[PDB]
């Protein structure tokens, strides 16, 4: 969930 | 710019754009750096970016 919250942003 | 051979030159070209890129890609996953701007008001957790 973090990657993905700090990478698509 | 004679001093330095041409080639040094461009090598520090691709020097700064790679620790440049390297700096977005670290600040891009760090804990502390996303600042919810104006905390003066710190009525909410508004995440924000930086970098």
């Amino acid at each position: 969930s973090a990657m993905v919250e700090e990478l698509r942003m | 710019l004679n001093p330095l051979s041409p080639d040094i030159w461009m090598y520090v070209l691709l020097a700064c754009l790679g620790v440049s890129c390297v700096l977005f890609v670290i600040a891009r996953f760090s804990p502390y750096e996303w600042y919810n701007p104006h905390p003066c008001n710190p009525d909410s957790d508004v995440v924000e970016n930086n970098f």
